[PDB]
């Protein structure tokens, strides 16, 4: 029970360690029982030191540390096309054809032509803000070279090759590719992004909605709305156990006017003509 | 047992009633229904001053706006419309119009700026719509969520009382921080309640 | 939609005998389920929120106005020459900790110096008791009062 | 001042009776009021009910 003050050199493998698992390290870790931060820290101590393993490993991929470090940038640009996608396929559903120019395309023209301002005054202010303004307005240039359908299969095939170059990019970033085929099964985001994918493929093959889909799955993502769905379902039990006392107590009800009140049960109804 | 025998012989409901006494049981539920009861005292006080403000605004309305109470009514076969003047069909027709939104509104005659009792109807109307149904309701919910913030808040001294202090001996586990004897072996082998007993 | 059982059923208007016994299962229906259940959900869901931001609040206070590892409060550290500001960083930085377990880890299992071994025999193969649980050599002062 | 009131009232007593149940007076004030509205409150056609 005596303190000690030992001086150590550093060893250089820790030089290979990320600045946002060091974040998540600080702000992640709890007081276990006895108001100490102790226990916790240990255990992701070790899960650290192999991380420290892995990034040292893959330092000599460069192509692939190449990929794996702009993954923040993948991310930005599948759900950005992902939005701007389902504003289309949104707007734009009777297809069959929707290249007629029945007064559309003049207000399509002049909406066109505000947005290409809007983005050009933009630019032109924040210069170093709104690099995907351009990639906007160059994608709904080529809405007015050719049809619709050719630009959805476009984007549809953008996104899905921005996402399998994500998913390489997302295993090479973590180190669960050595440790066997079940370890990254077993992961859990593995399996949404996994989802995802097969979501946005079936989006291009099957009857193409389903972008409605992949866009609630990426946009629940984000902190502040995962805190308040995180309030609304942190205490589920009480929510549901009081919607059954609802549904008992509505059935008392039921019961009730069935027994007496039989006939005051008309309803007005419209029908439709065979 | 009693229900549930009244049941196997007598009509055979029974059993909601038998259900809802036995679901009501569980603790999360009991806890929000002791929310919902533990303050009672103010929200039938405030249910009661609900009651005597629309017996204030029956009583107006039955004497000024008494023809403006017709309301729309389809009998059943042995002009779709009646008209009530007794105070009490006043003070049911009102409880009748205390919820469905506006209130005294989209029940009486709307008479839309031709009738010189115009300003004084869309007055009637709107203080009506604004004290009774924004404020008594709002202060019904506000008791109820109030009560919440307070059993929650007592859950939790509770809790943290039952924790971080001793039982008996009554530390506050600031002090076992040294001194080869700390809080977790003070509770096990000093002051353990269970050798007391 | 609003009354509840009101506004859908017949409306009896006070000519038939049961008049009052509908206006009381109405009026009944539409105070308890539809003011106090939905009431109910509501508040538990704001209850929710009310709990959610206070532990948010106390893992925020207790990670700025107190130590890591070290424990101590911040208001130990009030005066004699060591602040808290550089009792973080350069007293009881957690990454030299860091830097110190892969250290053990990492080192050939012997012809290291005293400590380490002592440290790597309470890494390898039981608890925790090598860490300053609440005591930093910065509070205690000289001990020439007793000698 | 209170007390030197109460001690020259305490000489009073008829008043002073009368002044120590005044929540009976209030009581029965408030019950009779909550009666008197009830019962003018379902009979006002009256005309010789
Ligand atoms: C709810 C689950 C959806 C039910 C799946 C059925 C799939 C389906 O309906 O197939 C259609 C394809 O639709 C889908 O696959 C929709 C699935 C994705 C949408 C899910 C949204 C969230 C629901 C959960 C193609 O047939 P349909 O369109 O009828 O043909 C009519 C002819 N038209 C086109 C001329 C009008
Ligand atoms: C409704 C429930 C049924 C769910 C349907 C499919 C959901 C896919 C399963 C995996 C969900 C998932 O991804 O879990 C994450 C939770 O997010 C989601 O739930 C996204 C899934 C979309 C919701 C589907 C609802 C469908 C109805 C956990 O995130 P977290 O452990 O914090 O670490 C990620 C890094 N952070 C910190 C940046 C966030
Ligand atoms: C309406 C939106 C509310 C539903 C959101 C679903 C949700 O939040 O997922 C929850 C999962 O519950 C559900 O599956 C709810 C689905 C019910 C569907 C609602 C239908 C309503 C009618 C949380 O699970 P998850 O965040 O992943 O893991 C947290 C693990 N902890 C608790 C250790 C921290
Ligand atoms: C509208 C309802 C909102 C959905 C709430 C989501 C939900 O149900 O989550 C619960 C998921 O578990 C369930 O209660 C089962 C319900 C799963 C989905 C059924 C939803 C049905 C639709 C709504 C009725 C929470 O888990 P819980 O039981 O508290 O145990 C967690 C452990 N604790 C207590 C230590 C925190
Ligand atoms: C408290 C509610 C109790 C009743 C209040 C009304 C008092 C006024 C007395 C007359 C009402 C009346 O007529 O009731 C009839 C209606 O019968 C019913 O079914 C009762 C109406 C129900 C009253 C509201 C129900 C409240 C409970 C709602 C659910 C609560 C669940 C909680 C469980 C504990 C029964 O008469 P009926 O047997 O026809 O025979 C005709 C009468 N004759 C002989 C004079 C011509
Ligand atoms: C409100 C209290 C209920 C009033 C008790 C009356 C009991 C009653 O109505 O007797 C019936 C039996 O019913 C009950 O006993 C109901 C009692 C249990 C229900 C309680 C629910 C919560 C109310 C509080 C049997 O007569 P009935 O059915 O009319 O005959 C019509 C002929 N049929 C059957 C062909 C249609
Ligand atoms: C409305 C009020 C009228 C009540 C009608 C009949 C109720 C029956 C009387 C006894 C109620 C009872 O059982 O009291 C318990 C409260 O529970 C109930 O109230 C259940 C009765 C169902 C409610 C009837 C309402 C009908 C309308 C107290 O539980 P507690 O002292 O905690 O110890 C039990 C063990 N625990 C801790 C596991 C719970
Ligand atoms: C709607 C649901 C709200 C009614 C629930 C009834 C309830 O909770 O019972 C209460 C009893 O009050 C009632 O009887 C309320 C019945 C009123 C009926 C509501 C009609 C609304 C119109 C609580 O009594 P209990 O938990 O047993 O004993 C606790 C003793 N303490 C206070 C020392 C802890
Ligand atoms: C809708 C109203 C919800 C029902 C509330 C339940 C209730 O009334 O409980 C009260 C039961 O007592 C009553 O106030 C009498 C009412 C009993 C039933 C009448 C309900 C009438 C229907 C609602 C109008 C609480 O008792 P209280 O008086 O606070 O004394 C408790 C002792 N304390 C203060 C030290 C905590
Ligand atoms: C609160 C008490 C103060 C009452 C204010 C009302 C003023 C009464 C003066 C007459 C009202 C008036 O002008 O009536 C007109 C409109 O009616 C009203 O003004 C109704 C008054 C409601 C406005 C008050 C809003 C805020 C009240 C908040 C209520 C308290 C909570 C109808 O116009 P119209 O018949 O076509 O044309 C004739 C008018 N000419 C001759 C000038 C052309
Ligand atoms: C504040 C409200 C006071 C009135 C505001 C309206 C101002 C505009 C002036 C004209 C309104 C008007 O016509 O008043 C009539 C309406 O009388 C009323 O009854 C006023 C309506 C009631 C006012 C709104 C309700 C306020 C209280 C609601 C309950 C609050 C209870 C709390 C108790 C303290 C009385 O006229 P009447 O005597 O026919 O004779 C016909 C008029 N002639 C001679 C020119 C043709
Ligand atoms: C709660 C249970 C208590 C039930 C109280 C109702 C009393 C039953 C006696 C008969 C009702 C009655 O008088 O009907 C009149 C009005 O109906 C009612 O009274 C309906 C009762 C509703 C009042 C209760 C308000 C508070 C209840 C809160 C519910 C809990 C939440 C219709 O008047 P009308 O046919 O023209 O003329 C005939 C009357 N004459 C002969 C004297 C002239
Ligand atoms: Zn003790
Ligand atoms: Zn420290």
């Amino acid at each position: 029970r005596t303190m000690e003050q030992i001086v150590f050199p550093v060893p250089s493998i820790c030089e290979f360690l990320t600045k946002e698992s060091k974040l998540r390290i600080y702000y992640t870790t709890e007081r276990d029982e006895q108001g100490s931060k102790i226990n916790d820290f240990f255990l992701r101590s070790e899960d650290l030191f192999n991380e420290m393993n892995w990034q040292k490993k893959l330092r000599a991929q460069p192509v692939l540390y190449w990929c794996a470090r702009n993954m923040s940038f993948w991310s930005s640009i599948s759900f950005n096309l992902a939005v701007l996608m389902n504003l289309l396929v949104a707007f734009f559903y009777p297809f069959k054809g929707v290249r007629g120019g029945t007064l559309e395309p003049h207000w399509s023209g002049l909406l066109w032509t505000a947005m290409l301002i809007s983005l050009a005054i933009v630019i032109a202010l924040p210069k170093p803000h709104g690099i995907r303004a351009l990639i906007a307005s160059t994608i709904l240039r080529l809405i007015f070279s050719v049809g619709l359908q050719p630009t959805l299969f476009l984007l549809g095939a953008f996104n899905v090759c921005n996402k399998i170059i994500f998913l390489m990019s997302f295993v090479g970033n973590c180190g669960t590719f050595t440790r066997g085929y079940r370890a990254m099964v077993l992961d859990v985001e593995f399996l949404y992004h996994l989802l995802y994918l097969l979501i946005c493929a079936m989006g291009l093959f099957v009857h193409e909605f389903f972008y409605s889909l992949l866009l609630f799955d990426l946009v629940y993502r984000e902190e502040t709305l995962l805190n308040v769905i995180k309030s609304v379902t942190r205490n589920g039990r009480p929510i549901i156990l009081t919607a059954a006392l609802a549904l008992i107590l509505v059935y008392l009800f039921s019961i009730v006017g069935y027994l007496f009140f039989k006939d005051d049960f008309i309803l007005e109804v419209d029908r439709l003509p065979n | 047992l009693l229900i549930c025998a009244m049941g196997l012989f007598v009509h055979e409901f029974f059993y909601s009633l038998l259900l809802f006494d036995l679901v009501y049981r569980e603790e999360t539920l009991l806890n929000v229904i002791k929310s919902v009861t533990r303050n009672g005292r103010p929200i039938i006080l405030t249910a009661a001053l609900a009651l005597i403000l629309v017996y204030l605004f029956s009583i107006v309305g039955y004497l000024f706006f008494k023809d403006d109470f017709i309301l729309e009514v389809d009998r059943l076969p042995n002009k779709e419309h009646t008209c009530e003047t007794l105070l009490m069909c006043i003070v049911t027709v009102l409880s009748h119009g205390l919820r469905s939104g506006g209130g005294v509104g989209d029940v009486l005659r709307k008479p839309s700026k031709e009738e010189p009792l115009f300003a004084a109807r869309v007055i009637y109307d709107l203080l009506f719509f604004f004290m009774v149904i924004i404020i008594v309701l709002n202060l019904i919910f506000g008791v109820i969520i109030d009560t919440f913030a307070d059993l929650r808040s007592e859950k939790q001294k509770k809790e943290e009382i039952l924790k971080t202090t001793c039982f008996i001996c009554g530390l506050e586990r600031d002090k076992f921080d040294n001194k080869t004897v700390t809080f977790e072996e003070h509770i096990k082998e000093e002051h353990n309640m269970w050798h007391y007993l | 939609s609003g009354g509840g059982v009101g506004d859908v059923l017949r409306k009896p208007s006070k000519e038939e005998p049961l008049f009052a016994a509908r206006v009381i299962y109405d009026l009944l229906f539409f105070f308890m389920v539809i003011i106090i259940v939905l009431n109910l959900i509501f508040g538990v869901i704001i209850d929710t929120f009310a709990d959610l931001r206070s532990e948010k609040q106390k893992k925020e206070e207790i990670l700025k106005t107190t130590c890591f590892i070290c424990g101590l409060e911040r208001d130990k550290f009030d005066n004699k020459t060591v602040t808290f500001e550089e009792h973080i960083k350069e007293e009881h930085n957690m990454w030299h900790y860091l830097c110190f377990i892969v250290l053990v880890k990492v080192k050939d299992s012997t012809e290291y110096t005293g400590p380490e071994s002592y440290v790597a025999e309470m890494i390898r193969e039981r608890n925790l008791d090598w860490f300053p649980r609440m005591r930093a050599m910065s509070l205690v002062s000289s001990d020439s009062e007793g000698e």
